């Protein structure tokens, strides 16, 4: 349903992780490194894992 | 990944 981040639905770039399968805003995760949506949202485009299940 | 944009 929500962000496993903000815990809203509320509208923007959404990544879902690929360990879980939970859904997340991609501007909530604040990671050094992960790049831009750009990067995710294209066909083979780079995983999403999320915070969590990163380790 | 898989991804969506949303606008509610
Ligand atoms: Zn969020
Ligand atoms: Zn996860």
């Amino acid at each position: 349903e929500c962000c496993l981040i903000c815990r809203s639905s509320t509208a923007g770039d959404w990544v879902n992780c690929g360990s879980c399968g939970e859904w997340a805003h991609f501007g909530c995760d604040r990671r050094p490194g992960l790049g831009a949506f750009k990067d995710y949202a294209k066909t083979d485009g780079l995983e999403y894992v999320c915070p969590n299940c990163s380790v | 990944a898989r991804t969506k944009q949303t606008a509610r």
